[PDB]
């Protein structure tokens, strides 16, 4: 339980670090596929079976398939991306990096001063999530379907060839 | 228990042996066999911008697959949720089918010109 | 009775030299089993050119069943195919395309010329026809006929099969001699002349 | 398409599958070269030879 | 020496035996593809390499091992090497949750068929990566068409599964195969039967949905640049996927290993092999539809059919449970 | 025998059923030929019949001479022009032969219908997809040797 969680977290952080510091869109997309697999391994270590299963079903199975589809649309062969590599110049990235660094310091200082007795890792089955989803969270289900409908119709209206 | 950790180790053994078998077969394919050189060997097979309906189909799949995951969560607890959950899933299905009918009737799913 | 050929970029860019047979019994058994596996699964290239291709696909059907020799996969890409069958006429416009399709194939590759057109230009001694496919690519097995009958194409397939069964190729590209060895087999003419001469009578052409 | 065309299409696919199975329960049409020799007609145009006189001389 | 370690080693040995049997029957299903097409087309197929052609597959394995393995210089190396790996391992791991016999299962997961669904997602990743990595616009458009097809059928694959999920009441394979102890699931979930059959055929790159044989004349197949053992990896992955979808179908709709008289593994093998022969019949019989027709049948027909099937299944289940 | 006709639209299916009905009519013609088959000569009695019948070549002298000068130099067609078009398997195929009185054809013109069909191709396939193009190519009944020759 501990080994899988820590290994998946380590390769997760390494993977997303390789995503944000890469120039090839397909290579970064593959790296974040690996990262999402790692987040789902973290979820399975924590006992959230439905959450990690769903991360590989749609988060690592549907949305980024559309991402690769758009990369296939554009055929990004490195035009106006790698010819300057301006995001690797230290005068560009050092400032925002120290911004996110002091933000991370503040966030982990807030996290480290809270109670904790550990996570027992008892599995939460998909039937309990289904019971709660169509129990006290029914408005969330229907209005999230409405949200998906709104995203669908706007993406249709904008993404047209004509 | 002993049985669950035995099944977990069997699954891990399946994982690593399948990975090693596929990688070993590719390694054997790449290692063996002599190599050739030619001029048009490294040119591609051409025997000597495309439309965004692919994106529209994929994004349609994304949205309908998220609504499908909602149905996946519902399906494992149909009996325990009672008739009220069935009714709520019925407005869910009605909204989904109304959206699909809308997409059909506007040529969004109609690929042909 | 062997020939050593190596390629290194007038076509073709290779030279043949007469070399004796060098053929460790472990390496010999490995070469025999490699050649057996190569000859029992020959993957031809689906290349539709002319009449002889129509007779090739007449060999490819159920009434002849070339599939029994493991030669029925018929890949449409030159990369996936092992054997190139030039079943047609080498026109001047189609000669560079034929050359490119031969170039895109990978070792090991073999060449079967089908018909008098691919053999020597044949009956078309004309301005727009290249007199033979051996002018620019090497050829392993020649078939005469206009078109050769399908069973003759299987006969050439077996001919290529025992040609492969007695040739030496490198097992790996990192250890050993990389040159391709091909046996100089005794030709079918003087081999079959022992029984072709003794033919005395044939059925008269007035019957079925 | 309507529902009628859908049922008609399903029926035609099932019919095609059934006829392919019926041909699968038939006899093989393959002439097994080279184990079975090819029957060729007497006037089949094949290998050119030079024949002989009945007296034993060459006829050319 | 300890009985717990003995049980663990026996379970590991059972899993390894199952995996080796699956890959060997995938290669033997390549051989059975050739032989059964020969039988169905009034011929014999390969029958001269060994007795009855049984040693042909060894010859293809030897040839594709000792053929030159070549990665194009213009192609990206890592994605080119990676795509057949995914196309193999995704459907192999999709098999990995099938219960063959009581006491013979690799992983008795609480999810199962969900893990099959995410391996199908990995399969669409495999075809997308194989298409993009070749650096060829023909393979680019061909694999885009194939990937859109498999998306358009993977959208309702899970919803066709959901009827059997509703009848079983859980996600585990053992509960699914034990809910068919009285009546086989092919009878109530007949719409689930046809929709899952169509989705499994389309998602596994099989006729009449196989893109590289859909248009060979445009030379736009995404396998066109793949050769050597990568090509054999692609076909072994496809045939292993045929075996996987057949075993999934047997354990889902046909009662799995449950049988009246024969041992359960014999019944499982017979039902799987019957569905493999059904694959041969639909490959050799069914003509290939046009691409927009495939889009229309995937979206406007199959998905509402799965939704209505799930609604009717829920109504019947709650109505029967007083 | 009967000549089939379409409804007025030249779909691929219409051409396919037209060729199927043509196959049935060809079976009818073959049955009619098999049932009542005339008995007589298999070559003409004209002196320009090339070659003459083989047995008369083999045991008569002027027939041997006619054979000798018709297989070696060739027959001397008088200087004239001739034309003949027939219904081939793919349409109408025509031969136009002009002779200058020699043993060779001064001009040999071969008209083939696949030439016209291949030129017709862009006027009908415009505004379609590529699978319709493959179906149209497979449903024309052409060959490249017909077009190019
Ligand atoms: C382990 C699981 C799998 C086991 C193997 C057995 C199952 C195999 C399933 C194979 C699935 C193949 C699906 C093919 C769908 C094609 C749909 C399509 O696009 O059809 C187009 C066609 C014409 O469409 P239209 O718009 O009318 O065109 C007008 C233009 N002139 O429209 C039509 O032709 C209409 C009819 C479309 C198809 C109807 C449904 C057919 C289902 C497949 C056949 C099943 C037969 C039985 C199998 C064994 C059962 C035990
Ligand atoms: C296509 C089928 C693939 C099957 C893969 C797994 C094979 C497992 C074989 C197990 C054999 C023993 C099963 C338990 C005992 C019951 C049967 C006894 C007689 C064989
Ligand atoms: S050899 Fe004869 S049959 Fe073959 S392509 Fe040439 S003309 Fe046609």
């Amino acid at each position: 339980m501990e080994f899988a969680f820590y290994i998946c977290g380590l390769i997760a952080i390494l993977a997303t670090l390789r995503v944000i510091t890469h120039t090839n869109p397909v290579h970064a997309l593959l790296y974040l596929i690996i990262s999402l697999l790692a987040i789902s391994g973290v979820f399975f270590s924590l006992g959230a079976y439905f959450a990690g299963a769903l991360e590989i079903i749609v988060y690592a199975g549907a949305i980024m398939v559309l991402f690769v589809f758009v990369v296939m649309m554009l055929n990004l062969g490195g035009s106006e991306i790698e010819q300057e590599r301006q995001w690797l110049k230290p005068q560009v990235w050092i400032g925002p990096a120290i911004l996110s660094a002091i933000m991370l310091v503040v966030i982990v200082y807030a996290i480290l001063g809270v109670n904790d007795q550990g996570i027992d890792g008892t599995p939460i089955s998909a039937k309990a999530v289904g019971i709660t989803l169509f129990g006290p969270y029914v408005l969330a289900v229907e209005l999230a379907s409405m949200l998906l409908l709104a995203g669908l119709v706007v993406a249709f209206h904008v993404g047209r060839e004509e | 228990s002993t049985e669950v950790i035995a099944h977990h180790w069997a699954f891990a053994i399946f994982l690593i042996v399948a990975i090693g078998l596929c990688c070993l077969m590719l390694v054997g394919g790449w290692f063996l066999g002599g190599r050739a050189r030619a001029r048009s060997k490294n040119v591609p097979f051409e025997s000597g911008r495309l439309s965004a309906k692919f994106y529209l189909v994929a994004m349609f799949f994304v949205i309908f697959d998220v609504e499908a995951l909602y149905l996946f969560a519902w399906s494992t607890s149909i009996r325990e949720s009672g008739w009220v959950g069935f009714v709520e899933a019925a407005i869910f299905i009605f909204v989904l089918l109304a959206g699909l009918v809308y997409l059909v009737r506007i040529g969004a799913l109609d690929w042909t010109p | 009775d062997y020939t050593l050929t190596r390629i290194d970029p007038r076509y073709p860019l290779q030279k043949q030299e007469i070399v004796t047979d060098p053929l460790n019994v472990f390496m010999g058994k490995l070469n025999d089993m490699v050649n057996w596996g190569r000859k029992n699964s020959i993957w031809p290239y689906n290349f539709g050119l002319s009449c002889c291709y129509v007779e090739m696909v007449t060999s490819f059907t159920a009434v002849h069943d070339v599939a029994r020799f493991g030669a029925e996969v018929l890949r449409a890409s030159p990369r996936q195919a092992d054997l190139m069958v030039v079943a047609g006429t080498c026109f001047t416009k189609m000669a560079p395309v034929i050359q490119r399709l031969y170039d895109q194939m990978l070792e090991p590759k073999w060449v079967i010329s089908m018909g008098a057109c691919a053999n020597s230009g044949g009956m078309y001694d004309i301005y727009s026809v290249v007199q033979g496919v051996d002018k620019f690519i090497p050829v392993d097995v020649y078939i005469p006929g206009c078109p050769p009958r399908p069973e003759a194409y299987m006969q050439a397939l077996m001919l290529l099969q025992e040609s492969i069964g007695k040739e030496r190729r490198p097992l790996s590209w990192v250890v050993g001699d990389q040159g391709v060895y091909r046996a100089n087999m005794q030709s079918e003419r003087e081999r079959k002349r022992g029984e072709r001469i003794a033919v005395t009578n044939l059925r008269t052409p007035d019957e079925i | 398409m309507t529902l009628k065309e859908l049922l008609v299409g399903f029926g035609t696919q099932v019919r095609s599958i059934w006829m392919i199975g019926l041909h699968a329960f038939a006899k093989r049409e393959t002439r097994m070269y080279p184990e079975e020799p090819v029957y060729l007609p007497p006037r089949y145009r094949g290998r050119i030879v030079l024949t002989r006189d009945p007296d034993g001389e060459e006829r050319c | 020496i300890s009985p717990e370690l003995i049980e663990i080693l026996l379970t590991i040995l059972k899993a390894v035996v199952i995996l080796l049997v699956v890959v060997t029957c995938g290669a033997f299903m390549s051989f059975g593809e050739r032989r059964l097409l020969g039988l169905f087309q009034n011929r014999y197929g390969p029958n001269r390499v060994g007795w009855g052609g049984s040693l042909q597959l060894v010859a293809d394995m030897i040839k594709m091992f000792f053929k030159e393995d070549w990665i194009p210089k213009f192609s990206d190396r890592v994605i080119f090497t990676l795509a057949p790996m995914i196309a193999f391992t995704s459907l192999l791991l999709a098999f990995a949750i099938v219960p063959v016999s009581p006491g013979w299962v690799v992983a008795d997961l609480n999810i199962g068929i969900l893990f099959f669904l995410m391996m199908a997602g990995l399969a669409v990743y495999a075809v997308l990566f194989a298409g993009w990595s070749s650096n060829n616009k023909y393979s680019l458009l061909g694999a885009m068409r194939a990937s859109a097809q498999t998306l358009s059928y993977e959208v309702f694959l899970g919803l066709s599964l959901m009827g059997v999920v509703a009848q079983a009441g859980s996600f585990n394979m053992t509960d699914i195969v034990n809910s068919q102890a009285h009546v086989w699931n092919v009878i109530p979930q007949f719409f689930g039967f046809i929709t899952f059959a169509i989705a499994g055929v389309a998602v596994c790159h099989r006729h009449p949905f196989d893109q590289p044989e859909a248009e060979q004349e445009l030379a736009d197949g995404y396998h066109i640049e793949y050769s050597g053992m990568k090509f054999g990896l692609f076909f072994v992955g496809e045939y292993i996927g045929i075996v996987t979808i057949s075993a999934l179908m047997v354990t889902l709709f046909f009662g799995g290993w449950q049988g009246p008289l024969l041992p359960p593994f014999i019944w499982f093998a017979l039902k799987t092999a019957f569905f493999m022969m059904m694959f041969i019949l639909i490959r050799a019989s069914l003509p290939r539809p046009r691409y927009d027709q495939v889009m229309s049948f995937g979206w406007k027909i199959c998905l509402p059919l799965t939704l209505i099937n799930l609604l009717v299944t829920a109504a019947v289940i709650l109505w029967q449970a007083q | 025998f009967e000549i089939p006709v379409g409804g007025g639209v030249s779909d691929c299916y219409t051409r396919v059923m037209l060729k199927v009905e043509e196959l049935r009519q060809s079976l009818r013609i073959l049955e009619q030929c098999l049932n009542n088959m005339p008995e007589g000569p298999f070559k003409a009695d004209h002196p320009l019949t090339t070659p003459p019948p083989k047995e008369r070549t083999l045991q008569h002298i002027e027939t041997l001479i006619t054979h000798f000068l018709q297989v070696s130099w060739g027959p001397v067609m008088p200087a004239n022009e001739s034309f003949q078009m027939i219904e081939a398997t793919k349409g109408i195929n025509s031969y136009y032969l002009t002779s200058d009185g020699s043993t060779m054809s001064y001009r040999t013109r071969v008209r083939t219908p696949s030439f016209a069909h291949l030129q017709q191709i862009p006027a009908a396939i415009r505004g379609s997809l590529v699978s319709d193009l493959i179906v149209y190519l497979g449903s024309i009944d052409f060959v490249m040797s017909d077009v190019d020759r």
